[PDB]
């Protein structure tokens, strides 16, 4: 079935460039046009660029203003968005999309692009400890979004709440919690697994009472 | 090239019918196909309608598309509305460029009111080693979303150092969180700290003590 896998975003300084990639499978790639569409919580979906099936015609949205280039490599079943001259207003989630003549039949998972002068900051991770018991992990002072948090490498899946982050003084902070039976914590360790891709951070913390 | 105008939000009840509109400003709506996408919060869009009125395999027949010449608009009709239809719906067309509507956020009403649950956590010994202390308040299981969060220290209000997130949907209910940043000396020195949430005329609170 159809797969579209985005890569290549993350943090970039104003005036610098980034190249996004979409690796596709599950259909004859060279028979279809491809597109990029971005989203901001304020401005909704905004079309950025399209490319013809054969690769030799491109189209761009009004906000691109001659700064971006879309390309495709049919041999590698991938297409690309080269984004030059980036500005704060380009911070967004970027989706790749397959076309079927007149509509977008499948969308990728989206990758975040953050355009900022601030450097990457890795989080500090702190265990949170107090029938049922709720344990937590504080993921403090990171930049940019996102982070991901799992529990016992995914073995604890129900009872997990990961809370949207707060932003203060330029850094993000969030908490994740997991609710387990008392017997779980007394029978085995409970660990949170925090990842912050922008800083290549991966941290495991056991919850100590 | 033109704009597509959608109402920002619509509310409706379980099992009701809603008609979501998408008006083209300039040029005739019928001159280029209109498509519709559903997007759940935090997820990618999926296609509900393409080519004005066609459904992908898998989309319920509760969903149907039409074109209304007289109002220069496309319509997404949802019959027998379900809880899983709560989502943002985007219309899409084109002429010399690709145009999206602003999205309509559909809410399905009927869920009963639920008061918040609080969980509070003290600073970790590892954080206190660093001379910092973050008090954590987790607010969950509440509906509707409107809440006020406040902190107290030895019983009195403390506003400096507070960071609170706006509520966000998780499943059928909302969650939010709040943090009180203190000096490690400020934490060790107090007798207690409290997180208080006000929701629907009720307060819920929990306290932390060193």
């Amino acid at each position: 079935e159809v797969q579209l896998v985005e890569s290549g975003g993350g943090l970039v300084q104003p005036g610098r460039s980034l190249k996004l990639s979409c690796a596709a499978s599950g259909f004859t790639f060279s028979n279809y046009g491809m597109a990029w569409v971005r989203q901001t919580p304020t401005k909704g979906l905004e079309w950025i660029a399209s490319i013809s099936a054969g690769g030799d015609k491109t189209y761009y949205g009004d906000s691109v203003k001659g700064r971006f280039s879309i390309s495709r490599d049919n041999a590698k079943t991938t297409h690309y968005l080269q984004m030059d001259s980036l500005r704060s207003e380009d911070t967004a989630t970027y989706y790749c999309a397959k076309t079927s003549r007149v509509y977008f039949d499948y969308w990728g998972q989206g990758v975040m692009v953050t355009v900022s002068s601030a450097e990457t900051t890795a989080p500090s991770v702190y265990p949170l400890a107090p029938s049922m018991v709720t344990l937590g992990c504080l993921v403090k002072g990171y930049f940019p979004e996102p982070v991901t948090v799992t529990w016992n490498s995914g073995a604890l899946s129900s009872g997990v709440h990961t809370f949207p982050a707060v932003l203060q003084s330029g850094l993000y902070t969030l908490t994740s919690s997991v609710t387990v039976p008392s017997s779980t914590w007394s029978s085995q360790a409970v660990t949170c697994n925090v990842a912050h891709p922008a800083s290549s951070t991966k941290v495991d913390k056991k919850i100590v009472p | 090239q033109f704009v597509l105008t959608q109402p920002n939000s619509v509310s409706t009840n379980l099992g009701s019918t809603v008609k979501l509109s998408c008006k083209r400003s300039t040029g005739n709506i019928g001159s280029n196909y209109v498509n519709w996408y559903q997007q759940h919060e935090g997820r990618s869009p999926t296609t509900m309608i393409y080519r004005d009125d066609k459904r992908p395999d898998g989309v319920p027949d509760r969903f149907s598309g039409s074109i209304d010449r007289s109002s220069n608009s496309a319509l997404l009709t949802i019959n027998n509305v379900q809880t899983e239809d709560e989502a943002d719906y985007f219309c899409h067309s084109y002429s010399s460029g690709i145009v999206f509507g602003g999205g309509t956020k559909l809410t399905v009403l009927g869920q009963p009111k639920s008061t918040p649950t609080l969980t509070v956590f003290p600073p970790s010994t590892e954080e206190l080693q660093g001379n910092k202390a973050t008090l954590v308040c987790l607010i969950s299981d509440f509906y509707p979303s409107d809440v006020e969060v406040a902190w107290k220290a030895n019983g009195a209000p403390i506003s400096q150092g507070v960071d609170t997130a706006n509520p966000t949907k998780q499943g059928n209910k909302y969650i939010a969180s709040s943090f009180l940043r203190l000096t490690a000396e400020q934490w060790r020195s107090r007798n207690s700290f409290t997180c208080q949430v006000t929701h629907e005329g009720n307060t819920v609170e929990k306290s932390l003590s060193p």
